[PDB]
RNA sequence: CUACCCUUGGUUGUGUGCUGUUCUAAUUGGUAACUGUUAUCCAGUUUCAAGACAGUGUUAGGUGGGCAGUUUGACUGGGGCGGUCGCCUCCUAAAAGGUAACGGAGGCGUACAAAGGUACCUUCAGUACGGUUGGAAAUCGUAUGUAGAGUGUAAUGGUGUAAGGGUGCUUGACUGUGAGACAUACAGGUCGAACAGGUGAGAAAUCAGGUCAUAGUGAUCCGGUGGUCCAGUAUGGAAUGG
RNA sequence: GGACUGUUUAACUAAAACACAACUCUAUGCCAAACCGUAAGGUGAUGUAUAUGGGGUGACACCUGCCCAGUGCUGGAAGGUUAAAGAAGGAGGUUAGCGCAAGCGAAGCUUUUAACUGAAGCCCCAGUGAACGGCGGCCGUAACUAUAACGGUCCUAAGGUAGCGAAAUUCCUAGUCGGGUAAAUUCCGUCCCGCUUGAAUGGUGUAACCAUCUCUUGACUGUCUCGGCUAUAGACUCGGUGAAAUCCAGGUACGGGUGAAGACACCCGUUAGGCGCAACGGGACGGAAAGACCCCGUGAAGCUUUACUGUAGCUUAAUAUUG
RNA sequence: UUCUCGCAGUCAGACAGUGGGGGAUAAGCUUCAUUGUCAAGAGGGGAAGAGCCCAGAUCAUUAAAUAAGGUCCCCAAAAUA
RNA sequence: AGGGGUGAAAUUCCAAUCGAAAUCCGUGAUAGCUGGUUCUCGUCGAAAUAGCUUUAAGGCUAGCGUGAGAUCACAAAUAAG
RNA sequence: UGUCAGAGCACAUUAAUGUGUGAUGGCGUGCGUUUUGAAGUAUGAGCCGGCGAGUUAUGAUAGCAAGCGUUAGUUAACCAGGAGAUGGGGAGCUGUAGCGAAAGCGAGUUUUAAAAGAGCGUUUGUUUGUUAUUAUAGACCCGAAACGGGUUGAGCUAGUC
RNA sequence: CCUGAGUAGCUCGGAAAACGUUAUUUUGAGUGAAUCUGCCCAGACCAUUGGGUAAGCCUAAAUACUAAUUAGUGACCGAUA
RNA sequence: AAUAAAUAGUCAAUUAAAGCAAUACGUGGUGAAGUGAAACAUCUCAGUAGCCACAGGAAAAGAAAACGAAUGUGAUUCCGUGUGUAGUGGCGAGCGAAAGCGGAACAGGCCAAACUUAUCAUUAGAUAGGGGUUGUAGGGCUUGCAAUGUGGACUUGAAAA
């Protein structure tokens, strides 16, 4: 098969895996959240263990 | 379902620093807030828009 | 997975200016790999005979270094480092940065 | 005397379509006639009625269940109908927590440059008593009164020198964060040490990352606005973008 | 009930359905109107408004009440709005150039959505009931009781007219009443509180007619009271003949229980020598139809429409033909 | 049973006791939290019983002691006061 | 002569079958739904739960085991306090 | 409808507590299916024999093994060849330094005024054979009314001429 | 003196292009340039710069397949195949 | 013939495919569906299937108004790689490059025009010739030296293998 265009355009992959990604629920509605919770979702992260587990046989 | 939104800016270099609420039934009046702004790293006083 | 939206269109997506153009590219000499290669004033045909730049083709050169090396040296690359370059200098080899 | 320009009425002159028309030579004909052909068609010619229209082509309207494609949610102590679909407080609910129904109850799509922060000082609800307007309840005075008001509010818990009353400076209802924890599939959401800048308060102490806390909103696109140490399809910009 | 002569759902069913002569209405003046297709071409029609298409009802007698509020249909050109489209105009991008700076900016080209105009159409003004349809309440009131003739009353655009009224039409209700009927909830005439009747989805009747329905009766008889008999054909026996669904394997009793909740197979008692035939059926949840009942499937197919998106088509403007 | 990895699996449980809700505190009824069992687990006793009590089956074993429970007989064994 | 025809029109008919025939091709249509899936032995051993899901007979993850490896024990468990 | 006993009866073997039948005693509600749970009056089977349904192409992941080896290797398509291995052909791929969207920087990058903090870093190998899983191709397989295009059809029958 | 005219671009919809209409090629309707100092291209457009010379025609070469004939072949089945 | 003439038409003579088939292609035109998104209309399969026409044993495509952003190449076609890259799509399902490289094979030619000659009542604005196929611009024009040929996209004769 071949890999899917969403994927690509939202998983970044760098060495030894840990999946780049950041944060919804910013860029929509800024009254709606404070602006600790805007900063704090702000950064970028990786998803859990389980979801590690649910993409890395999934890419 | 009600709108309070205005948006504070800073009036040396026109940005827009924060978005807050005030009742404009109470009074339709500016308010001057004095606030950090960073293109001048220093507290100055923003202004209200739409 | 069932029913539920997907975990991407969940996510936001990723924006990049540079769209129909390719990403810069250069041969880079890492310092400690070249430890064990034997040849100075090195170029571009001289790397061909160890098969790490293809001969048909023409692409810049970088530089990279962190270590202290003994061995002189003359490097032609069009990037350099300058811990990379002060330490080659003290190597008694010598760095030209090429345009 | 004269160089410039405004309101209205005319006004030599043109560009144009529009309103009404005249003519056929474009064109239509299932007007009539001749020949092909001694043929209801058709071909050529003539005639007649029309005549810049009709029809035809395209574009774009209006109309158009004749037709094409589809849609018509879920839980349901038979189905349909009925009620609900989210958020938060108490009891159910087994003295942590967790934990069902189409259970019993309730509220929510908030408010606020003050009901915010800070510093100053101040401490009940009520009842009885005594008093012109003046009531069972107006305000004060004297006490007693220990939780029986209030701490925006539906409820819970706490709240008695308080988180309340008023006075004063104001606006941290900052910027960048952030170790550590909270409870959980995820999205998430909760507190928060501590630091940098630069502030307000008050002499400083230290506090201020919204309220006494627990409800008070929907991602992701898509399209839009300001700014951006950003890119700029050969070069520059622009455009198009991040 | 319907007028009938009739058309019928081959292989479940013939009428109170349809049909019909007739009645009513709309549209139509010749390349008629309409329809098939796409178009040639073709019917209507080798027709001409005493005719045709379509709509509705369906002998005949008599009538068909009101309302155009909403929908439709037609007329309407004043006013508001109205696309495609034609194009006022402007900024911008570039810079030949003015320039040390800031910036400025010619001409060509390029993005703009317009000024103004712009049809049909929509809004709007009237009509259109043999077009889609609809056509109310409440309270008080009579010197008999009773009853409600009436008066007041709100809404709607407007409040059931004639007629027929417990019918094929009344849930309450098996309502009466007078009947036929010894005894009548369906049979008849009448009474009128008519949920949600009612006048072209026609209505009230109408002589005849009916494989139509119902009611009472004449005669008639084995339908019954009330059961029996006769002769063929089978069925019975004998000879020739040679078929099915079904069927896990089986030498296959009962009471009480038991239990996936109704036992030939299990637990305790009871019963029965083995094997046929004439038999009819209680069971073996008998055989046959992965039920035709209901529900689920983001199953299928179909139908309707003031569901959605289009589209056949009709039709308007611009535009080429087109002077 | 702590961390990574491979890998399913189900989201229809059922019943008795225990505290319950609904119901009518009726139901082999439903809705939970606890123990236990079946499903996936044979056995004895309860007469025959998925669920109870006693219990957890490697194969042979005309050997024994035992658990619950039982000793007139069917059907295995007890009597004494 | 079926995206149709026919129809004094009842869903009438269109070779015994018609709310839209029969045949061929796409085509092995799809099927979250019934059906079954074929030799043996060795070891451990379930769940029938929560949330979400046009979600309800379906799917995902957390838990519920295993396969291998590592963690040596202040970890998890068994009891006392 | 058989098991274990068990006399009795008839006997004579892959020499073996030999075999065959069984008066009688004790015990004894089938095989799958899916269901909370099926001994069931849930379903499948009349019987026998034959046939009868998890592969492959490319791709990725995890495991096992071996070769090779830290400027490694494999060669792809292809060319010479019993259409053979192979030889040649290094085109490309992995790791060799990464950070991010980037100008670029670099054992640092980006976020930031930060040289503050935080993130990611701070080489730890490659190719095949194999097994299993996963991805698309009909992908364990049987199954429908389905949908679309084409085609024969008025002698049954409807109507007409 | 010449270098392919109702020609290209452009407007209203499209099609082909990784391509859903975007540079690039084409048209159902309309439109109307250029003359070598030309004109086109360089994923709108301009200047600059670089590349190119259509709007006429032809062209075996590598590559897809054996219904059919010949010689040979199969870790192809062996008459429910 | 209308219409004088000429036409149309009629008659006469010569030449062509006219058709069939290999379910295989290729070209051109026309042109559905269901599948998926566990719904579906945009989309997907898909210019799929299918239908028609054409010629061929091979066809089409083919000579820069090519690419493309480099002192880059210099018909075209086909195979791996590039590569699942850059990307495109209710940014959903899905869809898939463009150069370059390794390769098989590798031929470029022929027309009309300006310019001129002979023939069309030589008003032809046509017929047949010299010429000519253009950007490392060239041709026509005036005006010279040369060059004595090579290969084909190519004629039959003769022999041979």
């Amino acid at each position: 098969m071949k890999v899917k265009s969403a994927a690509k355009k939202r998983f970044k992959l760098t060495k030894s895996g840990q999946i780049k990604r950041k944060h919804a629920y910013t860029s929509h509605l800024a009254p709606h959240k404070t602006t600790k919770q805007k900063r704090h979702l702000r950064k970028q992260g990786t998803v859990s263990a389980s979801d590690f587990k649910r993409i890395g046989n999934l890419i | 379902a009600v709108k309070r939104s205005t948006r504070l800016g800073c009036n040396d270099c026109r940005e827009i620093n924060y978005l807050t609420f005030k009742n404009v039934k109470k009074n339709p009046e500016k308010l001057a807030l004095n606030k950090f702004c960073s293109r001048c790293r220093k507290v100055v006083v923003h202004k209200e828009v739409k | 997975e069932g029913g539920q939206t997907p975990l991407y269109r969940r996510l936001p997506k990723f924006g990049n200016a540079r769209k129909g153009f390719l990403k810069q590219e250069w041969v880079v000499l890492n310092l400690n790999k070249i430890a064990k290669l034997k040849l100075d004033k090195i170029n571009r045909a001289s790397l061909i005979e160890k098969q790490v730049i293809s001969a048909k083709s023409q692409l810049p050169i970088k530089l990279i270094g962190h270590t202290k090396l003994e061995k002189p040296l003359h490097f032609e690359v069009h990037k350099v480092s300058k811990q990379a370059l002060k330490a080659v200098e003290n190597a008694n080899g010598s760095v030209k940065l090429l345009e």
